[PDB]
């Protein structure tokens, strides 16, 4: 701590002490059953843009590391997650919407993404925690005579929201002729159809974007699964999995009072301070266990050798990973007297300590604060002094420090 | 139908979020009903509806107990997904169908695509049922609080926090809505959600207390 | 606004006032001497129990050394004015058997041995008065092992690095302290802060400081019922606004409030994400990949230590105001408790 | 009995060793030196790893400045008491006690 | 002969026009007003300077 190889005779704080975690516990919801990954991703043909479906997924097991290989696709637009950790993840529902688009508007499918295929057919939300799976569909979707059953929206008289669909026909009243249901001139509808060819440009091949939802920290969770249920234990520090909540905890028992649809639990600084366990609706407090730190209480380097160590305000029946407690706390190393001396270290609430040889032994003790005195006081109690003491007592005091000019450009760049 | 005005006084709160809090001040961007809003009764003898502006607050003081839905969609004629919540004594029939309702859809007491089919235990049971809806991200939402009203004169001073009930995977964009019909006499309420800001209070028991409208007075923004 | 008064003094060529009567008014001024000490782990804050966070922290050099050496001293610093306050003896008086101490009643200040601490009546109403927050200096882990009734913040402040330091000197001390002050300002009066104690009567001591202000001693000689039960009279209005006019503490209350806001708003900025995608690193390691995490990683690590130096600047620029009250309560305590000051409006 | 000057003179003299020795932390950079660093990269990279480690540096600046403003505000009160004692311990005699 | 209070007065107004001239420092992004990076950029490369 000091840096050096000399020590001066004090009290010099030391990094904290933990107990390390014992055990490992999971547990997830007994969910067995499993969903249609697959079947979605090598279908005969998907929704339109702008008729885009999602789908409900609840109630399998959650693989993720699988759906590399189910489509022959090249890595993840991941916002918020990643598809590494992605399996040991546990949250509430997943949806799969699915279009086949142009292919010079992947890049349009973003958060906060403006353009004509953007705001028109199908819109993200400004916080999109989710990914965008994308794969080219030039041998599963390409015709002669061209993609005539996806459609795509031009016009519209105001920009989507986000995560709605918009599902109709109708004719376009931007031009003044009141034609009211005839698609002839200057009131052309929207529905247009681009169209491709297996000899046509490489740039905007068309794609076939899938998206996840991934909803998370919130509500009972049921799209889960690719890991081993294990038993809990009580007041021990353990390390939990208790849905996607990693931490160390000791897990007790409490009285607290949860609605029927509550999962979680927050105290202050979103710090989760109670889950419900998923296999039996129960009460399970999270606290980690002990800690502090060590204090060194030593003499000089040159006097001694011995140390004396504190732990900061804890009882000390966990010491590790005599004995005399206060207050401050436990003192292993130091011997405990019945006198009082004018205390060199101080040491915590009330106890300072010394080094006297009644060999050497570095003791502690409750603080002298001088000896005490009795003097005397009644109706005719005076003291004069008969003689005195010209002492020089010399009082120290800075006036200055060094003065010191730094030179920006040298010391941050260096020339 | 008549339209009696009066204060909604503070109601219309519902739970933000599923987290457990306990003694916690806590403060969000929703979009619900804010405080000493307007009031539309429609207590008559009789179907003309009523604009969605980001959601209704609903009220029923029947002792009888005849309510059986609030259709929603684009233009109600069989549209954008009409929701149906008819109710019988068994269970609930929630679906979103296509029956071509026209006009004036009242119940006796004694189609097309059809992509909704749940049915759960019967919600409907000197009482109060509040129903705030809402449609926010694509997102539907049903509330539901079965407070037991003590006067039957207008909204009390009473708390009656909404616990979240259904929440939806699909939704449509609302435009038109309405009150269903139950004959063989009635009143009600219609509130209009504009978005403000909670100022919430949670209790020891996690229960949420009192809130502040932090739009509504200098005082309240002062608390805010 | 009114600005006090449209008073005129009633000058001439020789126009005098004199006045014919006293009024011997206790004025109670109080003053902050040392605040909570305070330490930061830098460890349990940032990271918590991550070892990414903490090979990142490795990467920023002595910042948290420079950290824990400011709070270090501070700390001793605010031992170090609690000691040039408080001690400025060097040997404990004890109280005579007898407490007729020249009529003045001091039974609201000299302390009791009814209750098991060593303190008094009116400290007794300053300590209830001051609701302090209660943090580490007692061992409350026992308390916050076991959840009863709901999580407290003193608790979230402890699980999260912000311990607590308790003072050397306890309150028993602080007490034996101020009555061993006491203790020499009756019996030995102002010639105990020039070497030892020399006793004295509390008449002549009191009359020895009226013959400081220009008075002489011959007012307390022929009226010393009249300044005794002026004295108590005083005392008792300063107990009875203790009581119940709780309007007088809210220096001492405010420094608690500054200490107890100031660690809730450090404990608060946990919740911040200063732009990262959430502000719980447990999810952030359970979510995002290697390179992305220590990206959103050092995202906090950034703003969380920016809030801890900010948290320091602003402790290290209290510790100096702090350091001028004490220093100021230290020169009252040598000069018009030892002594009898000449100041005006000191 | 010269604890105190010999305290101010190592408190400049780590200060500046801390602000030496602070030249060696990355910051979160690839490298410390900043020839180091325009010698290996791009132009656009180094760009980017070198306002990493000028804002590194100018927090370190900054926080040097603020201790040294925050000393020297220490300093001068207690200059302030020197020239006092100056002026009424050494120039006169003072009639403060325990001072 | 007023030497001290104009240090103040000049220290107060030089620190506001620091302030001020503040805002035109690039800070490693790519301009200083507001408007032309919100009608420059989109919303990740705009959030991001
Ligand atoms: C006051 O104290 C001084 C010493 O501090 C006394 O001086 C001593 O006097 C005796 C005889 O008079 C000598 O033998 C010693 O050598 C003196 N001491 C020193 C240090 O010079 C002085 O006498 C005392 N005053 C009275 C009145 O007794
Ligand atoms: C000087 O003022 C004091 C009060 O500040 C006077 O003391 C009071 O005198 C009245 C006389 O009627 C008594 O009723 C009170 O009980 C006294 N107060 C006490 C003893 O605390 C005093 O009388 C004044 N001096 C003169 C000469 O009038
Ligand atoms: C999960 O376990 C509980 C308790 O053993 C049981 O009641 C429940 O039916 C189980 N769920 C499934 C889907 O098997
Ligand atoms: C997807 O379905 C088609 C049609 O049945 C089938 O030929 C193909 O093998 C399936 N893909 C995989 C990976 O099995
Ligand atoms: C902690 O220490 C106190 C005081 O020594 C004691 O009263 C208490 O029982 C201890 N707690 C334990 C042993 O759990
Ligand atoms: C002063 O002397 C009287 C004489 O009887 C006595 O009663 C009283 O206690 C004395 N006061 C003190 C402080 O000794
Ligand atoms: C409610 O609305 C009616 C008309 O729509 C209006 O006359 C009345 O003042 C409103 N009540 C309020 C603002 O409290
Ligand atoms: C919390 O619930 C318990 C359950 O009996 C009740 O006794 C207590 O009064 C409640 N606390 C409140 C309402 O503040
Ligand atoms: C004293 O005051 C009077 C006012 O009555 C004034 O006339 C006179 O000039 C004053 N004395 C002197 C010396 O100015
Ligand atoms: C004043 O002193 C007497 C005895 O000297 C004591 O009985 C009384 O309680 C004291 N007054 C107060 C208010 O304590």
């Amino acid at each position: 701590t000091l840096k050096s190889f000399t020590v001066e005779k004090g009290i010099y704080q030391t990094s904290n002490f933990r107990v390390q975690p014992t055990e490992s516990i999971v547990r997830f919801p007994n969910i067995t059953n499993l969903c249609p990954f697959h079947e979605v991703f090598n279908a005969t043909t998907f929704a339109s843009v702008y008729a885009w479906n999602r789908k409900r997924i609840s109630n399998c097991v959650a693989d993720y590391s699988v759906i590399y290989n189910f489509a022959p696709f090249f890595a993840f637009k991941c916002y918020g997650v990643s598809p590494t950790k992605l399996n040991d993840l546990c949250f509430t529902n997943v949806y799969a919407d699915s279009f086949v688009i142009r292919g010079n508007e992947v890049s349009q499918i973003a958060p906060g993404q403006t353009g004509n295929i953007a705001d028109y057919n199908y819109k993200l939300p400004d916080d999109f925690t989710g990914c965008v799976i994308a794969w080219n569909s030039n041998k599963l979707d390409s015709k002669p005579s061209g993609n005539y059953n996806y459609l795509y929206r031009l016009f519209r008289k105001s920009k989507l929201k986000p995560f709605e669909r918009d599902i109709s026909t109708e004719i376009y009243q931007a031009g003044n002729k009141p034609c009211n249901g005839v698609a002839g001139p200057n009131c052309y509808s929207p529905l247009q159809s681009y169209g491709f060819r297996p000899t046509y440009g490489v740039g905007h091949q068309p794609y076939r974007v899938v998206v996840l939802s991934f909803e998370l920290l919130h509500a009972p969770a049921t799209v889960c699964g690719p890991k081993k249920s294990t038993n809990l234990v009580k007041n021990k520090c353990v390390n939990f999995n208790f849905n996607g909540l990693t931490g160390t905890g000791v897990l007790t028992e409490s009285n607290k009072k949860f609605l029927p649809f509550q999962q979680f639990g927050r105290d202050i600084a979103d710090t989760t301070d109670a889950v419900r366990d998923p296999q039996t609706l129960e009460i399970l407090d999270i606290t980690p266990c002990s800690f502090g730190g060590v204090s060194v209480i030593t003499p000089g380097t040159n006097t001694s050798n011995q140390v004396a160590v504190l732990y900061q305000g804890v009882n000390c029946t966990e010491v590790p990973v005599n004995v005399f407690q206060t207050r401050a706390g436990c003192l292993i190393g130091a011997e405990y007297v019945n006198n009082s001396y004018e205390c060199d270290i101080p040491i915590g609430a009330g106890i300072c300590a010394s080094y006297q040889t009644q060999s050497q032994s570095i003791i502690a003790y409750t603080m002298s604060l001088g000896a005490e005195n009795s003097v005397a006081y009644s109706n005719n109690s005076i003291a004069i002094p008969t003689n005195f003491t010209i002492s020089v007592t010399t009082e120290i005091l800075p006036v200055s420090m060094t003065k010191t000019s730094v030179d920006c450009t040298m010391y941050i760049c260096g020339d | 139908r008549t339209q009696s005005y009066t204060n909604s006084f503070t109601r219309g709160v519902y739970y933000p979020d599923k987290v457990f809090r306990s003694s916690v001040l806590h403060s969000t961007q929703d979009l619900f009903l804010p405080f000493f809003s307007n009031v539309t009764w429609f207590h008559a003898i009789h179907n003309p509806a009523l604009p969605f502006n980001d959601g209704v607050y609903f009220a029923s003081t029947e002792k009888s107990n005849i309510i059986r839905g609030w259709i929603f969609g684009t233009t109600l004629d069989s549209k954008t997904q009409s929701l149906l919540i008819v109710n019988n004594a068994t269970n609930v029939v929630i679906k979103v169908c296509e029956f071509q309702f026209c006009n004036d859809p009242f119940l006796d007491v004694y189609a097309n695509n059809c992509t909704f089919e749940y049915v759960s235990q019967p919600f409907l049971m000197k009482n109060l049922r509040e129903f705030v809806f809402k449609n926010i991200d694509g997102y539907f939402k049903i509330y539901s609080k079965h407070t037991p009203i003590n006067l039957e004169r207008d909204l009390p001073q009473g708390f009656s926090a909404l616990e979240p009930l259904v929440d939806l995977p699909i939704g449509i964009n609302i435009t038109r809505f309405q009150t269903l019909l139950a004959l063989h006499a009635a009143a009600y309420y219609v509130g209009y959600l504009q978005p403000r800001t909670f100022l919430l209070k949670y209790n020891e028991n996690g229960t949420i207390t009192d809130a502040v409208d932090c739009a509504l007075d200098p005082l309240s923004e002062t608390k805010c | 606004m009114s600005l006090g008064a449209e008073n005129s003094v009633a000058y001439s060529n020789n126009s005098i006032a004199i006045p014919t009567n006293f009024t011997i008014s206790v004025t109670t001024e109080i003053l902050p001497v040392s605040m909570t000490k305070t330490s930061v782990d830098c460890t349990m804050y940032i990271c918590g129990d991550s070892t990414e966070c903490s090979n990142l922290l490795l990467q920023y050099g002595s910042f948290c050394t420079q950290l824990k050496r400011a709070l270090t001293g501070i700390a001793v610093e605010q031992d170090k004015n609690t000691q040039e306050v408080f001690a400025q003896v060097k040997q404990i008086y004890k109280t005579p058997p007898i407490k007729y101490f020249g009529g003045f009643n001091f039974s609201q200040i000299l302390p009791d041995p009814s209750k098991p601490s060593k303190r008094s009546f009116i400290e007794d109403l300053l300590f209830n008065k001051v609701t302090l927050a209660d943090a580490g200096f007692i061992k409350q882990y026992g308390d916050c092992l076991g959840d009863i009734a709901a999580r407290d913040l003193i608790c979230a402040q402890k699980f999260n690095g912000l311990t607590v330091l308790p003072p050397l000197l306890t309150d028993e001390m602080i007490a034996q302290y101020t009555s061993a002050l006491l203790a020499g300002t009756i019996t030995s009066g102002w010639t105990f802060g020039a070497g030892a104690a020399l006793q004295i009567p509390f008449a002549m001591q009191m009359a020895y400081r009226f013959n400081g202000i220009g008075v002489t001693q011959n007012v307390l000689y022929e009226n010393q019922k009249l300044i005794a039960n002026q004295f108590n009279s005083a005392i008792g209005k300063i107990q009875d606004s203790l009581s119940s006019t709780a309007s007088a503490l809210g220096k001492l209350q405010d420094v608690v409030n500054h200490n107890a806001q100031a660690l809730n708003t450090l404990v608060k900025q946990l919740s911040s994400k200063f732009g990262a995608i959430s502000s719980v690193l447990n999810d952030i390691l359970s979510r995002l990949d290697k390179v992305e995490a220590e990206v959103q990683i050092d995202r906090l690590i950034t703003g969380r230590l920016q809030s801890l130096q900010t948290y320091v600047t602003q402790q290290l620029i209290r510790a100096a105001e702090i350091r001028a009250s004490a220093n100021l309560a230290a020169t009252k305590m040598s000069e018009c408790v030892l002594g009898q000051s000449k100041r005006v409006d000191f």
